C-alpha cells in the first residue's frame, strides 16, 4: 500500500490545545487525528478507514455540532414499623386499612416500607407481624 | 378525569396502566358525532382561536 | 324548523350584535381571546369593548372623545376595569399600544372622582403618582400624551429628567399632581429633598426591563424606598378580591396605593422588582420604524392577467374594513376601482372626502398609487409590486404603527424581479411573517444590479 505521510512531512503541525473559539470548533494543526480517522496516501489522497459500526444517525450528524450546551437502624426501622402495625395483618394491608382516605400515620408506614425494601429485601409487602417479629427477636 | 386501573413496581421503576378501551360502538362514534357538531360550532365563534404553545 | 334555527342563532351570537347584560362568560372569553389579549389572577373584571359601553364618567369619556381615540386600545381595554379597582397591573406590551392612556384613565377617574373638601390641600404634598420612564425621549413622549389628557380636566404634569436645564425643572418643581422622570433624576430629585411623594397614590413603571437593562434596578430600589410605606396593599387574598378593591378604590384619599408596571420581559429583575412594589397584581399580555419587522407580508407569486381573480377571491373570503389596494399607475387604479365597482364593492380612488367615508364605514376597499394621512387598516393588498423597497415598506406601514399587526398581501410578477431580493430580505426580517417560493426563487439570490 502506499506509504501514509507523516505529519511532520507538512510541518507547522503547532500543537494547538483550545478546543473552541466563538463557538465554532478549532481544528487541530496536526494531522494525527485526521490520519487516525482516514490514513493519507503517499501524495495526499484521503482513503478513509471504513467505520464497520453500529448506524447511529444522531451521532454522525450531531444538528451540525448542535448547538453545544439519614437511614434509621434497622432494628430501629423494624421497631417503628411494628409499632405501627397492626395486630395480625401485614405491612400491605396495613397500607390498606390506613389508606381509606390516620393519614400521618399512614405515610410513615408507606415510606417505612419503602426504605426497608431499599435495604434490599422485596418482599416486605407479603410479610405479616409474626414473621417480622420473629425477625427481630432472631436478630435481637 | 378518566380513573384507570394501574399495576406498578414496587420501587416506582415503571408504571403501567393495566387496562383496556372497551367501547360500546354505537356510543363511541354518536359521541364524536357530537363532538364533532361541538368543535365545528365553537370555531366558528372564536374567529381568533389561540392554539396551544409547543413544547 | 326556523323558528328552532332563528332561536339556535340568537344564544351564540357574536359580541358584534349582543347586549351587554346577555354577554356571557363564553362569550367574553372570545372577545378577550379576540383582541390577544391574556389575563394571570383571579377576580379579573370585564374588558372595556367600548368607549360608550365602558362605564367610564361623562367628564372622562368626553375628553376621550375630544382626543380623537374612537376605540381603546386591547392594553386600556383590559387595564382599564382591573385599574378602576385599585389592583396591582402587569401589562405585557411594547410601546405603542396606548399603555400610557391605559395608565392614566384610572388615575384621571380617581383623581378626578375625589370630592372638592377632599382634593384641597393647602400645601404642596407632591404629585398624587409617579410615572417611570427608562429613556428621556419616552419620558417627553408620556409627558406630552399626559399633558394632552389631562390639560383638559385641570391636571398638573411635570417632567424631571435628563436633556433639560435644572432651573426650569426646579422652577417647575415648586408650582405643585403628576410627575413623570427617569430613574437617575428621580432619584437625584428625592435625595435633595426637591420632590416628596407624600400624598402618592399611583406608580407607574414603564418599560421595566429596559430599566433594568439600563442598570437603573438599584436606583429603582432607593426610588421606591422613598415611597411612604403605610399605602402599600396587604399581601393577602384581600388585594385580588373584586369587591374589596373597588370598594378601597371608591375610598377617595384613603385608597391603598396601586403599581402598575408595563414591560415586554420578565427577566429574573423585573420579577424581582414586581414582587418588591407589586402585591397581588394581576398580569395582562398583548399580543416602530421597521413596519416590515412587525407586520404580516404574505406573497404570491403568478402571471399579470391573473392578478384579477386573486384579488376577487381574496376578497370574496372577507375582511374587515377599511382595505387599502396598491397599484403602480393612476390609470390602472381607476380601472381596479371600476372593476370592484363592478362586483358590487365600495371602492374609492386616490381627498378627505374619501378618507371621512372610509372611516365612517360607507367606503370598504381605497385604491390609490404610491404619492395623506389614514387609519391603520385590517389589510393592505399590494396588487401592483413596487419598484422599490421603501415604497413597499411605506405601503405595508398603513396597517398601523402599532397594535393590530394586519395583513400584507403583495402580488409577484416576472417584471418585479429587481425587488425579489429587498422582498426577500423584508419578509424573512419580520417574525410576525412566515415564503420559500420567494426565498429560494433564482431572482432573489443576489441584488439587483
Amino acid at each position: 500500500k502506499y506509504d501514509i505521510l507523516a505529519s511532520e512531512d507538512v510541518e507547522g503541525q503547532e500543537a494547538a490545545t483550545l478546543p473552541s473559539e466563538g463557538g465554532v470548533r478549532i481544528t487541530p494543526f496536526n494531522l494525527q487525528e485526521e490520519m487516525e480517522e482516514g490514513h493519507f496516501d503517499a501524495d495526499g489522497n484521503y482513503f478513509l478507514n471504513r467505520d464497520a459500526q453500529i448506524r447511529d444517525s444522531w451521532l454522525d450528524n450531531i444538528d451540525w455540532v448542535k448547538i453545544r450546551e439519614t437511614s434509621m437502624s434497622a432494628q430501629a426501622l423494624l421497631e417503628g414499623l411494628l409499632e405501627l402495625l397492626l395486630p395480625r395483618e401485614t405491612v400491605a394491608g396495613a397500607l390498606r386499612r390506613l389508606g381509606a382516605r390516620s393519614p400521618q400515620r399512614l405515610d410513615r408506614l408507606s415510606g417505612l416500607a419503602d426504605q426497608m425494601v431499599a435495604r434490599g429485601n422485596l418482599g416486605v409487602y407479603q410479610e405479616t407481624r409474626e414473621r417480622l417479629a420473629m425477625r427481630l427477636k432472631g436478630l435481637g | 378525569i378518566r380513573d384507570v386501573p394501574v399495576l406498578y413496581h414496587i420501587t416506582g421503576a415503571i408504571s403501567f396502566v393495566n387496562e383496556i378501551p372497551w367501547v360500546i360502538e354505537p356510543v363511541y362514534i354518536s359521541q364524536w358525532g357530537s363532538m364533532w357538531i361541538m368543535m365545528r360550532r365553537e370555531k366558528r365563534d372564536r374567529r381568533h382561536f389561540k392554539r396551544m404553545r409547543f413544547p | 324548523l326556523r323558528k328552532k334555527e332563528a332561536k339556535q342563532r340568537w344564544d351564540d351570537r357574536h359580541w358584534s350584535q349582543k347586549k351587554l347584560d346577555e354577554m356571557t362568560d363564553r362569550d367574553w372569553r372570545i372577545f378577550r381571546e379576540d383582541y390577544s389579549i391574556t389575563t394571570k389572577g383571579g377576580k379579573i373584571p370585564n374588558p372595556i369593548r367600548s368607549w360608550k359601553d365602558s362605564s367610564l364618567p361623562p367628564h372622562i369619556l368626553e375628553v376621550i372623545d375630544k382626543c380623537g381615540y374612537k376605540e381603546p386600545t386591547p392594553i386600556q381595554r383590559q387595564a382599564i376595569p382591573i385599574g378602576l379597582q385599585n389592583r396591582d397591573i402587569i401589562g405585557v406590551a411594547e410601546t405603542g399600544s396606548g399603555k400610557t392612556a391605559a395608565f392614566l384613565i384610572p388615575l384621571l377617574v380617581w383623581i378626578t372622582t375625589l370630592p372638592k373638601i377632599d382634593r384641597i390641600e393647602e400645601s404642596d404634598q407632591g404629585p398624587y403618582a409617579i410615572i417611570l420612564a427608562p429613556t428621556r425621549e419616552l419620558a417627553q413622549q408620556i409627558e406630552e400624551e399626559t399633558i394632552k389628557f389631562g390639560k383638559p380636566l385641570g391636571i398638573r404634569t411635570v417632567a424631571v429628567i435628563g436633556g433639560i436645564s435644572r432651573e426650569d425643572q426646579g422652577f417647575r418643581l415648586r408650582m405643585g399632581e403628576i410627575v413623570i422622570a427617569t430613574p437617575g433624576r428621580l432619584i437625584d430629585v428625592l435625595e435633595n429633598r426637591y420632590l416628596v411623594l407624600s400624598r402618592c397614590t399611583y406608580v407607574v413603571l414603564d418599560e421595566a426591563d429596559r430599566m433594568i437593562d439600563m442598570g437603573f434596578e438599584p436606583d429603582v430600589q432607593k426610588i421606591l424606598e422613598h415611597m411612604p410605606v403605610s399605602n402599600q396593599k396587604p399581601d393577602t387574598d384581600e388585594a385580588e378580591d373584586p369587591e374589596k378593591m373597588l370598594a378601597n378604590f371608591e375610598s377617595g384619599k384613603h385608597k391603598y396605593r396601586q403599581t402598575v408596571m408595563f414591560t415586554a420581559t420578565m427577566p429574573p429583575a423585573v420579577e424581582r422588582l414586581a414582587r418588591s412594589y407589586l402585591r397581588r397584581p394581576a398580569v395582562v399580555y398583548i399580543g416602530a420604524g421597521k413596519p416590515h419587522e412587525r407586520v404580516e407580508q404574505k406573497v404570491f407569486l403568478m402571471s399579470e392577467s391573473e392578478k384579477r381573480k386573486k384579488l376577487l377571491a381574496i376578497l370574496e373570503q372577507g375582511f374587515d374594513p377599511p382595505i387599502i389596494i396598491f397599484v403602480n399607475q393612476k390609470k390602472g387604479c381607476d380601472v381596479l376601482a371600476k372593476s370592484l365597482e363592478k362586483m358590487g364593492y365600495n371602492a374609492c380612488t386616490l381627498r378627505e372626502f374619501a378618507l371621512s367615508n372610509l372611516k365612517a364605514g360607507a367606503k370598504d376597499i381605497l385604491v390609490a398609487t404610491d404619492v395623506i394621512d389614514i387609519q391603520d387598516v385590517s389589510m393592505v393588498v399590494n396588487y401592483d409590486m413596487a419598484k422599490n423597497i421603501e415604497d413597499y415598506i411605506h405601503r405595508i406601514g398603513r396597517t398601523g404603527r402599532a397594535g393590530k399587526s394586519g395583513v400584507a398581501i403583495t402580488f409577484l410578477t416576472k417584471e418585479d424581479s429587481a425587488v425579489f431580493y429587498e422582498l426577500k430580505q423584508a419578509i424573512l426580517e419580520s417574525p410576525v411573517s412566515s415564503p420559500p417560493e420567494l426565498a429560494n426563487h433564482p431572482d432573489a439570490q443576489h441584488k439587483p444590479g
